[PDB]
């Protein structure tokens, strides 16, 4: 779009004085353009006037028509504005004017800019400004004229910005004015900074004498600056630009330049001599000399310092050097001063800009300056303490900043040791590895270490650590760790590659680079977990690929061989090989490296890897191979036939997925291939139209055919009951394809058009998709209906669009609480196409689609208000009846939904929508009124329950309604309305006292406090101030007999304080919440005044909310401290609410300080930062913390304490690694007061200060801490216990020891001697553990210390004394002697636990190279010592007989079956006897059965039928294993002797019926896992037996499971049971059923290949006769016969069933020989037929829409029916009955 | 999950009514109890499964607690309090004189801020509270069932409960949800100590209101 030129009316006649009619001349040709509305011929004759003017080269006086063309064009090019490109096109034709003609249009122009100058309009000043700065941008003509203009440009600039100053100090209060003007401002500074950089008459001195006008001005300037820059009231911009432009008059104005670092210098340092500086500078300057200026304003002045100089070249010499070192030193103390968020942004910027600075003054610097540079410099060490501390601040531009910083100092210390002799530096070296020590969490470790990799080479970084590329890849599982680690490796990889490349010059370079970094990630493609996969095929193999292409020749090869050896196997590495195959080739197609091969390859892919790919059970390699597909590098690339196919093939199974990941991307891949078709059809008709390939005429054909058949499919989606997931990948797939084929409508030819594919059933289909429970798929639907052509009237007749309208008004009143949303729905549909009745006319009194659109939705919300009123005026006589019959929430969603869809900024029928608006807002209020005293209070054939619905519906629409409304910019809304609206809020929100209208009213609110700060009148952008007073002064004196409620977390009054403050703009001013934290923060605070308790409490509420809102965000950082010392000082009140408000803030401030978790429960180190960051963030917290510390410290001894929130706060912060200096604030003082906290007579305490004290250790002063702690504890004779004091000190050392271990574990050697030391000292105290010590908790935390030295020495290799005292320890133990006394004395349950652990450590050791046996462990009376030992024992076991390993059972377990046999039959621990049976699963029944006889006195079938009653009887995991191991006897059974199928019968009818009962719900997900893993285990005996041994019904009860579970809504069952159908489809006679055998495969296709399974094993049992009607019997669905699913359609298992049925009876021919059998379907199908037509007889019109649950669920059984009808027939081939039925349906 | 709507499909007022009747079918807590007493009912569900279940006999005597209002009950009273306060104490114990609760749940939770140790911190005072009622009030062998948050360090509550109770059992019924670390501890068996009153006291009221073992502590070398 551009904009027409215009021109001055009075010039008219001026131009028309010299045209001609016969246009000669150029004045013709302005007559020409001027009087023309297309900006671009205009363009065309603005060139042509150049030659115009070229052709009068000889006149030697400029011709005066020729004078005003000129004048002419001068005036429009002065009223264009930057915006029309038109001005800068006679910009640069004027620019080429004959030489001839320059002096008259010099002078002459220049009048017309001087003239200009004159303007006195204050909202003028712009325009001028924005013309000078055209002037001086490539523009010859203007240039001149500034040049001889500078005093009356200079002179306009000053009075310009006087003028705008005094206005903008004029107009306080209204915030978009002053916007404004500070935007002027802005531009006037840029362009005088502009004038004085770029306009050749400043050079040299020649008019630095005070009587220069020039000079005068250029003073007033300089003072208007400096004003400017002390403002603090003005925009931060205009400040920074403010001291960029002193700096730069400064430099200019100066004759002594030599002395101008000098001076700046002081200046900066606040140590000007105000007797030395030229008379001028103080007249101008005053404030920069004698003092007090902001800290802004240094900031901003050392910017400029650093921006406006020349630092090249050397030409300030060493005055510049020391004014560098003096910018560095200035900018260091204001970083620690610096508190506000946008000036520590400025300051990083600043920062970085020094480092700039730094490079290039370092270029050809001095040598003495090379000293104070270098990276073992002071200044240098600051800035690495400023990094370290800064690189994860919660600003982006901050970590931005502080990487620019980090890069530019590495290339300051390389220029400062150029004198280099051999490549790693030092310094370089050494600070790679302190970087290396970092955990791999650490965001700033990765693009630090890819600086240094850049500065020093790969191959140093490998050389240190060889394995670095596979720990980064290992992180690469964490999602938002995984693009820096995809940087880092990117890097390093490319590093390397130059690095191979370099002196050793050959080819074989690539095999080394191969293998660091591309067999790693061949091993993580076809073997990494899920994630891993799915995040480096995302981020990381693209850029691999992309690097080095031929790298894909190398992969292919490795992982081509790895598929076809699977086929030798008939391994995961051979298992993942293709998924890894299909992401490559995925990623080579796309960007159209050395595959891009016409069907995409002629070998690398089959059609049976293709399909074994789109199909497969992981979805990343579903997505892969459609990828591969979908999309190409060139795009209209043709499509191959094969390509349909194999679409065509995926869409058949993959439109019920159940990632929403997964499903947009099939989606967008979708999306993708379309565009492809419609992009290449173009070509293709263009070679018809053009009068090896294969005739594009026949492409196009076969793209209509497949875009049709694709349609086909996705219509057919969209049967009864379909999944969520099925409906919505099919809405969107449409939707798609009716935006991709509406391109060429202003074209010619249209492969294909959906409209022609859409009949009257299908338009029927979608509406009905407005009934859907899921609002996503109503809005697709409505979407899609919208962009088809022809669609409002053509599919229906007026009638049915009638009925239509009676339905949603229908669904308007109902009492079910979601149908509004379809009627709201139904309704927007009928508006935007025109459909409505003929009687809604009747409402409103008397093409621009958009007067008619508004037109229909005027007159349905007039109808619906008409309704609405009546229904309200029925509820004020009686509410029971209003929510029983006609709740009054339908219609007014109704109507918010209809003015939802309009642009009520631009209305048209104003007159009639006043009135109606009135009328809305009086019935809200009433409708509110009458609901809202329910709501507040209790209850005033109908339950209270649908009251209370309707009452706080009824309040949500009203609130949403009155926020819609606000939106109509108040015209239409008066100010009185808007003050009675926010009224409302706050009568509500404020008096709710119950959680309704308190979440109700905040949106609303918002919405209305959003709209008034934008809004432009100054009576109401001053409410929310006004508001926000106005309740902070209620707070203060609260009288808790107020309407105010405390539960629920607050009165609503956070949420009306939140909303208020959003108001603010978006990092704009934040005025009011300076206001409010200063107010609520003095609240909070300590108050003597008793009553003062509930304003203390408010506050701590509000508070809370204010410190996780997510837009208060970063500007909150400052008050964090404050909010802190209130929590922590809350926490000590007497009074209860106090310390409970402080709890929650306190939650609130950690989590806002230390950041959300990062994983589920590990919590290692991903929330703590170091002490530096966290005392640089808030430093005024450590002296507060330190004190508080030692204060509850000094309470231990002397005796609800604090001591919990220090401590808490204290466990998350550790020392940095990377600590290149001590510890400035040297967290070292708080480890005395730590360990006295341990000492309190509180176990929470204790534990906590244990916990605490691990981060303030260093690893290797642990052995001496834990020494020196140990020392403390009394001996056995000594006379003082006390044993609060001892347990905190064993907690200590336990926790140290344990950290102790977690390091130094294989890394070290010499933590041996430690160790040594270590168990000599707690061998010194072992008396704690023995009897002599009467409490049992201290004893177990040392038992405990003793095992954790244990298992520390075991992995580690004096020894033998310590094992014979922890002998010693066990012998002495009740755990052999037994408790004498019975008192349920404290900690005993602990106590046993830790004497079974030891004493289990011990008996391992022994038996390794005896104080007690597992036998008698197993005796034991205690079950928590039985616990424990069989889970020793069965993880020996799982470790030894299921997860082999080439392991047997140690030999000491060897002869157990016994043993566990007799434990089983005696156990009635159920924790114990689990595990009993588990660990009898775990042996070979071979081996324990026999001895069954004699031990339990039961023979095999028996112990049997023993393990089936528990597991019948049971309902916990206990059944699940009791199943396994029946599961297992029998199969040993069979197994063993064919002797026993005929022993068993009985037992496997049981065992069947076990099964099936199992597969029920009711069960934990363990029972079904169980299931399914039972039957995958017996497949080749159970399930495809060449020859059952159950009967035929047995059988197919097995497989009906089997088929049920495949179905389950729960992802692990469906893809356990996938595996089952693998292995279904793998055994040896039916490996012909399917073509996916040994493939691993989706539910979707599995349900299909299954049933595909079943009827070859039916048709090969020849047992067909029988199971004809059981296969029938399950398409009937016997369970009817007369929470939603996400995953499972009945339609599905119909369709698929039907169809391999027919598939089987037509290869067969098999026609069953006694119809007497089939006799008994034709009777039950015959009554379900006559019962479903006389249901859907008497069904209400449009039932579609107001019965759509029984609708549907007899349009399911309708589809079952006449599938089992289609079935019978052919089998027949009664149709009578299928005749009859389809006469009385259609 | 499933529970939020079959909460409001029923009659039940919350979710957390099938949190009660999935922890009978796996522990029997309703086997001959008669009157029961009901802390931190907040809409008043476990009341209600409690009312239809005890007080389907019609003689059965529910009283419930919290510190907002309920709507009534047929066969329960309701008090407003914090269970924490004495006085709220001694008006709940002012209802069993004589015939003493067989079963005491608690429900209680504060303001769950989604960091587990101040949760912790929290849980344990409310449950201190409780478990004082529950001694104050439920006859010998008699039942508690009290709402936790199982985190990191639960050995401490373990043992706290093991002191007065017969049997004590951590249990996560299906209702609760899976991401949540609530879970219930069931105490079956009131086996109040001999020398306890609302020798052995000594050492156990300290322990079981603090982590406290100065109790143990003495000025001289211990016998052996
Ligand atoms: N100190 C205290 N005294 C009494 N009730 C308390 C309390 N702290 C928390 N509560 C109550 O604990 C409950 C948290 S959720 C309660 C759920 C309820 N039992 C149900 O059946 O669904 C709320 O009722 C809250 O009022
Ligand atoms: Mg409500
Ligand atoms: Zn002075």
């Amino acid at each position: 779009q551009v904009a027409a030129l215009t021109i001055c009316h009075q010039d008219l006649e001026t131009l028309k004085s010299f045209a001609d009619v016969e246009g000669k001349n150029l004045a013709s040709l302005l007559l020409h353009c001027v009087q023309l509305t297309d900006g671009v011929s205009q363009i065309h004759y603005i060139k042509q006037i150049v030659p115009l003017l070229e052709k009068a080269d000889k006149n030697g006086m400029c011709d005066p028509t020729i004078q005003s063309c000129l004048d002419i064009l001068a005036g429009i090019y002065l009223s264009l504005s930057l915006k029309n490109p038109l001005k800068k096109v006679l910009a640069s034709s004027l620019n080429s004017l004959p030489d001839f003609f320059l002096p008259e249009a010099m002078h002459r122009f220049t009048s017309r800019l001087q003239e200009e100058l004159n303007t006195t309009d204050l909202y003028s000043y712009r325009k001028v400004t924005d013309n000078i700065s055209s002037c001086m941008e490539n523009f010859n003509l203007g240039r001149a004229s500034v040049n001889n203009l500078l005093k009356n440009v200079l002179h306009f600039l000053q009075k310009s910005l006087i003028e705008i100053l005094e206005e903008n100090r004029k107009c306080a209060g209204n915030h978009i004015i002053q916007t404004q003007l500070m935007n002027d401002l802005l531009v006037g500074i840029r362009v005088s900074m502009m004038l004085v950089q770029k306009v050749q008459d400043f050079q040299g001195n020649l008019w630095k004498t005070s009587d220069s006008p020039i000079w005068q001005n250029m003073c007033g300037l300089l003072s208007i600056f400096t004003k400017v820059l002390s403002d603090d009231d003005l925009l931060q911009t205009v400040q920074s630009t403010s001291g960029l432009a002193i700096i730069l008059f400064i430099k200019t104005m100066f004759h002594p330049s030599e002395k101008i670092p000098h001076l700046i210098s002081s200046v900066l340092l606040r140590s000007v001599d105000c007797t030395s500086v030229p008379e001028w500078f103080m007249s101008s300057c005053r404030s920069l000399c004698c003092g007090d200026i902001s800290q802004s304003a240094v900031l901003f002045l050392c910017q400029g310092t650093l921006a406006m100089l020349d630092w090249q070249n050397g030409s300030m010499g060493r005055s510049g050097e020391a004014l560098l070192l003096d910018t560095a030193h200035v900018l260091f103390t204001l970083s620690s001063q610096i508190k506000e968020p946008t000036l520590e942004m400025f300051l990083s910027r600043i920062l970085a800009s020094w480092t700039n600075s730094a490079i290039q003054v370092l270029e050809s610097s001095s040598p003495s300056l090379t000293d104070s540079l270098n990276g073992n410099s002071s200044i240098v060490g600051r800035l690495l303490e400023y990094v370290y501390t800064h690189w994860e601040h919660p600003l982006d531009a901050l970590r931005h900043q502080t990487k620019i910083m980090f890069k530019n100092l590495l290339q300051m210390h390389r220029l400062t040791v150029e004198g280099a002799d051999f490549v790693p530096d030092p310094f370089f070296v050494e600070l790679t590895e302190s970087l290396l020590r970092l955990e791999w969490h650490i965001k700033g470790k990765y693009t630090c270490l890819g600086c240094l990799v850049e500065c020093i080479g790969v191959e140093h970084i490998l050389a240190i650590d060889k394995t670095i590329p596979s720990q980064i890849l290992e992180v690469m599982g964490d999602q938002s760790l995984v693009p820096y680690a995809s940087d880092l490796l990117e890097t390093m990889f490319r590093n390397h590659k130059s690095h191979l490349k370099s002196q050793t010059a050959e080819s074989s370079w690539i095999d080394q680079w191969h293998e660091t970094w591309v067999s790693p990630l061949l091993f993580i493609l076809c073997e990494g977990n899920l994630d891993q996969k799915s995040y480096v095929i995302d981020y990381y193999l693209p850029k691999l690929l992309s690097y080095s292409p031929e790298s894909l020749q190398y992969m292919v090869k490795i992982l081509q061989t790895s598929i076809d050896a699977k086929t030798g196997q008939e391994s995961c590495n051979s298992r993942g090989a293709l998924g890894a195959l299909m992401a490559c080739l995925r990623i080579a197609r796309a960007h159209g490296h050395l595959q891009s091969a016409t069907d995409t390859w002629e070998n690398l892919v089959s059609d049976a890897r293709i399909k074994q790919g789109l199909i497969h059970q992981h979805c990343q390699v579903r997505i892969d191979t459609l990828g591969l597909l979908c999309e190409s590098n060139r795009s209209t690339e043709i499509v191959s036939m094969e390509e349909m196919q194999w679409i065509q093939f995926f869409i058949t199974y993959n439109l019920n997925s159940q990632s929403p990941g997964v499903r947009q991307q099939i989606c967008s891949l979708l999306k993708k291939l379309f565009c492809r078709i419609q992009e290449s059809s173009q070509v293709l008709y263009k070679l018809e139209q053009s009068k090896t390939k294969q005739h594009p005429s026949v492409s196009l054909q076969q793209y209509k055919n497949f875009m049709s058949s694709i349609c086909n499919s996705l219509f057919e989606a969209l049967f009864p009951g379909s999944s969520y997931s099925t409906r919505f990948s099919a809405l969107t797939i449409l939707g798609s394809i009716a935006e991709v084929f509406h391109v060429p409508e202003g074209r010619i030819y249209t492969v294909y058009q959906l409209s022609h594919d859409i009949d009257v059933g299908r338009f029927q289909t979608l509406m009905e998709c407005f009934t859907s429970t899921f609002e996503d798929v109503k809005i697709l639907a409505f979407d899609l209906l919208m962009k088809l052509s022809k669609t409002a009237v053509h599919f229906q007749d007026s009638g049915k669009l009638q009925g239509l309208f009676q339905a949603a008004l229908e669904l308007s009143t109902s009492t079910k609480p979601y149908d509004c949303v379809t009627a709201s729905y139904l309704l927007n549909f009928l508006i935007w196409q025109d459909a409505l009745p003929s009687s809604l006319s009747a409402y409103l009194t008397q093409d621009r689609p958009a007067a008619v659109v508004e037109r229909n939705t005027l007159m349905v919300i007039k109808c619906l208000m008409e309704n609405l009123e009546e229904e309200v005026s029925q509820a004020e006589n009686s509410l029971l009846q209003a929510a029983a019959a006609f709740p009054m929430y339908g219609r007014v969603h109704c109507i918010t939904g209809a003015l939802q869809k309009l642009s009520l900024n631009s209305l048209q029928l104003v007159s009639e929508w006043r009135p109606v608006v009135e009328k809305l807002l009086l019935m809200s209020y009433r409708l509110s009124t009458v609901v809202s005293p329910v709501i507040q209070s209790s209850s005033p054939d109908v339950t209270a329950q649908m009251v209370l619905v309707c009452c706080w519906r009824s309040m949500k629409e009203v609130a949403l309604l009155l926020g819609m409304l606000c939106q109509l910019l108040p015209g239409l809304l008066t100010v009185e309305q808007v003050k009675e609206i926010g009224d409302y809020f706050k009568q509500h929100l404020l008096q709710s006292r119950h959680r309704g209208a308190f979440e109700l009213a905040y949106t609303g609110f918002v919405k209305l406090t959003e709209v008034l700060n934008r809004c432009p009148n100054v009576s109401l952008q001053k409410l929310p101030e006004q508001w926000l007073w106005s309740v902070l002064e209620e707070i203060k004196c609260s009288d808790p007999s107020s309407k105010l409620c405390a539960t629920r977390r607050s009165a609503g009054i956070p949420f009306y304080i939140q909303a208020l403050l959003a108001s603010e703009p978006k990092k704009g001013r934040m005025d009011l919440l300076k206001i409010t934290m200063k107010e609520l923060i003095s609240l909070a605070g300590p108050t003597d005044d008793i009553q003062s308790t509930v304003p203390q409490v408010h506050a701590l509420n509000i508070l809370r909310a204010l410190f996780r809102d997510t837009r208060l965000g970063e500007n909150i950082i400052p008050y964090v401290a404050d909010g802190a010392k209130a929590a922590i000082l809350g926490f000590t009140s007497p009074v209860w609410a106090v310390r409970n408000s402080s709890t929650l803030l306190f939650s609130a401030l950690i989590t806002r300080i230390f950041g959300v978790k990062r994983a589920k429960d590990e919590h290692s180190k991903t929330n703590r930062m170091t002490g530096r960051e966290f005392f640089s963030r808030f430093p005024e917290l450590y002296p507060f913390l330190l004190k508080q510390l030692e204060t509850v410290a000094n309470t231990v001894d002397s005796d609800h304490p604090s001591m919990f929130l220090l401590l808490l706060v204290l466990e998350r912060l550790y020392a940095s690694p990377m600590d290149g200096t001590s510890s400035a604030l040297s967290m070292g003082p708080f480890v005395p007061f730590i360990m006295r906290c341990g000492h309190s007579p509180v176990y929470h305490s204790r534990e906590m200060a244990a916990r605490a004290l691990v981060p303030f250790v260093m690893i290797d002063h642990i052995p001496n801490t834990i020494r020196t702690l140990l020392s403390t504890l009394p001996s056995c004779t000594d006379q003082c216990f006390r044993q609060n004091h001892i347990h905190g000190t064993l907690l200590q050392v336990f926790h140290l020891l344990q950290a102790y271990s977690d390091s130094k574990h294989g890394t070290n050697s010499d933590f041996q001697h430690e160790l040594t030391d270590i168990t000599v000292c707690t061998k010194a105290k072992l008396w704690l553990a023995k009897r002599q010590n009467p409490c049992l908790v201290t004893r177990a935390v040392y038992i405990d210390i003793l095992f954790l030295l244990t298992c520390c020495l075991n992995r580690s290799a004096e020894s033998l004394g310590f094992w014979e005292e922890v002998r010693g320890i066990i012998s002495g133990s009740e755990l052999i002697t037994g408790f004498p006394w019975a008192f349920k004395v404290p900690g005993l349950p602990q106590y046993l636990q830790s004497l079974t652990r030891l004493a289990i450590a011990a008996v391992w050791a022994a038996a390794a190279k005896v104080p007690i046996s597992f036998s008698q462990l197993l005796e034991s009376a205690f079950p928590e010592v039985r616990s424990l030992t069989l889970e020793a024992l069965l993880e020996k076991f799982l470790a030894a007989a299921s997860g082999l390993g080439e392991k047997g059972v140690p030999p000491l377990l060897c002869n157990m079956g016994e043993k566990f046999l007799l434990l089983a039959m005696k156990e009635n621990h159920p924790e114990c006897f689990c595990k009993i049976l588990k660990i009898l699963h775990c042996m070979d029944p071979g081996e324990w059965l026999p001895q069954t006889e004699h031990c339990v006195h039961l023979t095999p079938k028996e112990f049997l039928i023993w393990t089936m009653d528990i597991a019948s009887n049971e309902r916990s995991e206990i059944q699940s294993v009791a199943l396994r191991l029946a599961s297992k006897v029998i199969s040993h059974h069979m197994q063993t002797c064919v002797e026993n199928r005929e022993l068993i019968a009985a037992e496997l009818k049981q065992w069947v019926q076990l099964v099936i009962l199992s597969c029920e719900d009711h069960l934990p997900t363990e029972s079904r896992l169980a299931v399914v893993e039972v039957l995958t285990s017996t497949t080749p005996l159970f399930l495809t037996n060449p020859h059952p041994i159950l009967e035929l019904q047995d059988t197919l009860a097995l497989w009906k499971c089997v088929l049920t579970l495949l179905q389950s809504e729960e992802q692990a069952v469906r893809d356990a049971a996938t595996e089952t159908v693998t292995t279904a489809m793998s055994q040896e006679n039916t490996c012909q059923s399917t073509e996916f055998a040994f493939c691993q495969v989706d539910a979707s296709i599995a349900l299909a290949l299954a049933l595909a399974v079943l009827c070859d094993l039916l048709q090969q049992w020849d047992q067909l006769a029988p199971g004809l009607p059981i296969l029938l019997g399950w398409l009937l669905g016997e369970s009817d016969d007369l929470e939603v699913n996400f995953w499972a359609e009945t339609l599905i298992f119909v369709k698929y069933l039907c169809k391999h049925l027919f598939c089987l009876l037509s290869k067969s021919g098999w026609r069953p020989p006694s119809p007497e059998m089939l006799c008994h379907l034709q009777r039950m199908v015959s009554e379900q037929c006559h019962l479903l037509s006389q249901f859907f007889r008497e069904l209400p019109p449009a039932a579609e829409f107001v019965k759509t649950v029984e609708f549907t669920r007899l349009r399911i059984q309708e589809e079952r029916t006449l599938a089992c009808l289609r079935l019978l027939a052919f089998l027949e081939g009664v149709l009578s009955v299928w005749d009859s039925y389809a006469e009385s349906r259609q | 999950d499933v529970y939020y709507r079959l909460a409001k499909e029923n009659g039940w007022r919350a979710r957390s009514a099938f949190k009660l009747l999935q922890l009978d079918k796996e522990f029997q807590l309703f086997q001959g109890v008669t009157r029961a007493v009901d802390l931190c009912a907040a809409p008043g569900s476990w009341s209600q499964v409690l009312s239809q279940k005890i007080g389907g006999q019609g003689s059965g005597h529910v009283v419930a607690v919290d510190l907002q209002a309920m709507a009534p009950l047929p066969g329960v009273v309701q008090i407003q309090g914090d269970i924490t306060q004495l006085s709220t104490a001694k008006e709940i114990i002012q209802h069993f004189k004589g015939c003493p609760a067989d079963l005491v749940v608690c429900d209680g939770a504060p303001d769950v801020t989604g960091l587990h140790d101040v949760d912790e911190y929290m849980q344990a005072q409310l449950l201190l509270a409780a478990l004082n009622i529950a001694t104050h009030v439920l006859k010998p062998g008699g039942c508690f069932v009290a709402k936790i948050f199982r985190g990191r360090d639960v050995t401490l509550l373990y043992s706290q409960l093991q002191v007065f109770f017969s049997s004590v059992l951590c249990a996560k019924p299906r209702s609760s949800r899976n991401s949540s670390i609530e879970a219930f501890a069931v105490c079956q068996g009131y086996d109040p100590p001999e020398g306890f009153i609302p020798g052995p006291t000594r050492i156990i009221v300290p322990f079981v209101t603090c982590g406290d073992l100065s109790s143990y502590d003495s000025d001289r070398s211990y016998p052996l």
